[PDB]
């Protein structure tokens, strides 16, 4: 029940026989028990909360169980570690979950390989605040999951992808992100109900646009009056537009207020919305 | 005299835009001095000079009021040279000015008096050049406007371009 005790005995066996030890046969045999050792002490340091020494622990073990050969619930153990680490005072966590991917690539996990991935952005995205290498990964892990005609999911990361791209400026790489998934939406009729905020993004975008790239994804787009659900896009989308091109940051900073009455901007929103309200205003102001 | 190449640039500080005096720098011109401003050969104008530790020799510094209203863009070749008014005919004595709010978002229903507006707009536009049509920014109290010469007389007669001096009442 002695971690510190485990952490030993591990060591004194993880070293390849040879001589009296060795006998006629032997290897992965040992390391493995190591392995199962490594565990348990990280186990105990878990329960004493010690995380960051549990963490290790796995970051022991795991490395151990590929020198066995058995990348499988090797990776896993790399996961377990960035469990541990992430719910620790450690920052480590990364580190373990890229080397949890490598493996599941090699290996051709790719299913789990982006199931991960996203959490992987996610974190670099909550944690170390590194969007530039967190949307490379929502990315490359949505192409995963395209590939494994889950579209759904596939969706799920194209949405983080252009959501958080058009914070970081990318606004027409954004645009095509939601042109894209627009119309890879349509072609299930569960998801019809959703391809609006799609436009809207998509319109609201805009890369310093100047002329109607927006009234003409606006205009692609086919709203149903009766078709009450439509009131959140396009119908406040077109006011924009004219008083964008109309210099007018009054109609616009008005019709944000109106509409934001009949639907709540979101943090996202309201971050885009200043941005083409200043657009407009040194355009009246040139 | 001869007029020099210069080239337009931005204001500086956002003290010398509300002054509506054409920023230069010190190895150039000297603070106090006029000059007329030549982009086309059919368009003179006439703007007053105030030097600045952040103006880059070779170029002079205008305000967006001022190029809405020169038509000056930033980065275009322009000749400067200096202009001497003529105080015997050319002073001015009444100046009505069109005022109202500058920055649009910043309009109250709080009365301004006159006389005190009239009395800080000479204490800063003192010894400046100001023609009719012109568009400017006035500062009172903290308080952005937006300013637009109609009328000018001499000190009764009615010319383009004068000089605002001390004695200068301003309606």
């Amino acid at each position: 029940a002695e971690a510190m005790a485990l952490l030993a005995e591990a060591e004194r066996k993880v070293k390849n026989s040879q001589s009296f030890f060795s006998g006629l046969f032997g290897g992965s045999s040992k390391i493995e028990e190591a392995c199962e050792i490594y565990a348990r002490a990280a186990n105990m340091f878990k329960m004493a909360k010690n995380w960051s020494a549990a963490g290790n622990a796995f970051c022991q073990a795991a490395q151990l169980h590929l020198q066995l050969q058995s990348k499988h619930d090797a990776a896993t153990c790399f996961v377990d570690a960035g469990n541990a680490f992430k719910k620790a005072d450690p920052q480590e966590a990364i580190n373990c979950l890229m080397r949890a991917i490598e493996i599941y690539t090699d290996m051709g996990r790719f299913t789990i390989a982006a199931k991960h991935h996203i959490s992987i952005a996610e974190i670099y995205e909550t944690e170390l605040v590194d969007v530039e290498k967190a949307i490379a990964h929502y990315e490359q892990s949505a192409d995963y999951y395209k590939g494994e005609e889950s579209n759904s999911s596939a969706n799920k990361c194209l949405l983080k992808v252009a959501g958080y791209a058009a914070q970081l400026e990318q606004y027409q790489k954004a645009i095509d992100i939601y042109e894209q998934v627009g119309t890879s939406a349509m072609d299930s009729p569960l998801l019809k109900y959703s391809a609006k905020d799609y436009f809207f993004k998509a319109a609201l975008c805009h890369f310093c646009i100047d002329m109607l790239n927006a009234k003409l994804a606006v205009q692609k787009y086919e709203e149903l009056f009766p078709a009450f659900s439509d009131s959140r896009e396009c119908k406040l989308m077109k006011k924009l537009l004219e008083a964008h091109e109309e210099q007018n940051v009054d109609s616009y900073t008005e019709s944000v207020k109106e509409y934001d009455s009949i639907s709540r901007l979101d943090q996202w929103l309201t971050t885009m919305l200043l941005r083409i309200k200043k657009t407009i205003q040194g355009d009246e102001e040139d | 005299m001869a007029g020099r190449s210069m080239q337009a640039a931005r204001c500086p500080t956002d003290e010398l835009s509300l002054s509506n005096c054409a920023v230069v720098s010190e190895k150039d011109y000297q603070s106090g001095q006029h000059v007329i401003v030549r982009t086309s050969p059919n368009h003179k104008y006439i703007f007053t000079l105030r030097t600045h530790p952040s103006v880059v020799p070779g170029s002079v510094a205008f305000s967006l009021p001022q190029r809405k209203w020169a038509g000056l863009s930033i980065g275009q070749e322009i000749e400067v040279a200096l202009y001497s008014f003529d105080k015997a005919k050319q002073c001015i004595g009444t100046m009505t000015i069109e005022i109202d709010f500058l920055q649009k978002k910043n309009i109250d229903s709080n009365p301004y008096d006159t006389d005190k507006m009239a009395a800080e707009f000479i204490q800063q536009f003192n010894n400046q050049a100001f023609s009719v049509g012109q568009q400017l920014v006035f500062s009172f109290n903290d308080k952005l406007f937006g300013l637009l010469v109609k009328d000018i007389e001499a000190m009764r007669q009615k010319i383009e371009v004068g000089l605002v001096v001390g004695n200068s009442q301003v309606a």
